[PDB]
């Protein structure tokens, strides 16, 4: 089934979203998951042209793993504020198990293998977002 | 010749996005000890057992090998989503 | 923090139901799952007065096992249609293992403890849908 | 004095949405019993080790007490979702 990718410094909205996703009667579940920042700007960082790649495999991956109907991945890029939706991702599948997994999966990889960087702004000047083992363990439970 | 890319504090700390290095190494870990020992502020940059590495946009051990034609990435752990 | 609960024939859009789910920006994760009939009607008869009670319990356990913030569950009743929209489940959270994990928990308890049952519509008369054990083991793991 | 109520398949067999039993039983599977015992039709939408029970609105085993007043429903295997 199609798959949507998109990276990008544009805002989303999950009711522009949606619609496309639950299209097709045959998908009787849908999952979505929207990640946001919760004064200080943030901005990410991205590897143009492997970013897109990454996401794409991500989500073959997952395919092969689950029977999945549409796909939706999107991740922001730029400067980004608190409150902002940062990242989204959306599955369909028949069955409600395979629809909640496989969007787990594909955030929990998204976490580990997509070339992103967190940078903060605080009052004293700009901080990189640390990563954690803590998103390494989870990807590798799959 | 290998195309070498940097993102984050490695970008930061290198002072560059990219170069173009036209030499021959074996492994992305050999041409990371060459670029590391040029001076004080490259090898605060290619430091760590956290680095990461990508060979043409695909994530890789530092023992991947390398030929000419290749882009070589050096970056930090992510922290997207 | 906030439970919104509805039990009714109307329709849900889950545009208009994300924006509420996902003001507040201390939740930086949330989580949806819409269930849908996948010419033929399908009748959800209920129990008024348990149903809204049992929807309630179910989220106030959830709340008991994870850091949830706003919480939205809906399920239609009435005569619905192939392609219908019957259930939405939205949670936030502060992360994203605690949003999935209840918004799964909650439908699973959903599928074994609410009272709502399903009647197809068929050629040649009614058939009541049959009930899987395979949610009653999907429940009991949690 | 006990109301029951009924739902789905179990309300079909028995033709009735509730009914007010003015008698005292100990359980509800001693309500179930006495209730089935009524005729063919009342056995058929009574019976099973898969029929559910629910006293005041809240799930329950059928070895669970019974008094005055108490709501009682018997239906079969929820199907929502």
């Amino acid at each position: 089934a199609e798959t949507k990718i998109v990276v990008g410094p544009q805002p989303f909205s999950v009711g522009e979203e949606y619609p496309w996703l639950a299209e097709r009667d045959e998908d009787g579940a849908v999952v979505t998951f929207t990640g946001k920042v919760r004064v200080n700007a943030l901005t990410l960082e991205h590897y143009p042209g492997m970013t897109e790649k990454a996401l794409a495999e991500i989500v073959d991956e997952a395919r092969n793993r689950w029977p999945l109907g549409r796909v939706t991945v999107i991740h922001r890029i730029g400067e980004l504020w608190p409150g902002d939706e940062i990242v989204f991702v959306g599955v369909t599948s028949a069955h409600r198990s395979s629809a909640f997994e496989a969007g787990q999966f594909i955030m929990d990889y998204l976490k580990t293998r997509a070339p992103f960087w967190k940078r903060e702004a605080t009052p004293e000047g700009d901080r990189w977002v640390e990563a954690r083992e803590s998103d390494q363990q989870a990807a590798k439970r799959w | 010749m290998v195309k070498v890319l940097f993102f984050a504090q490695v970008r930061e700390l290198v002072g560059t996005d990219a170069t173009e290095v036209a030499a021959d190494f074996p492994t992305v870990e050999a041409l990371r000890q060459h670029m590391a020992a040029q001076s004080d502020r490259w090898a605060l940059a290619l430091e760590d057992g956290k680095l990461l590495a990508a060979v043409n946009q695909t994530l890789v051990s530092f023992d991947h090998p390398l030929t000419d034609g290749d882009e070589v990435a050096f970056f930090p752990p992510v922290t997207g989503g």
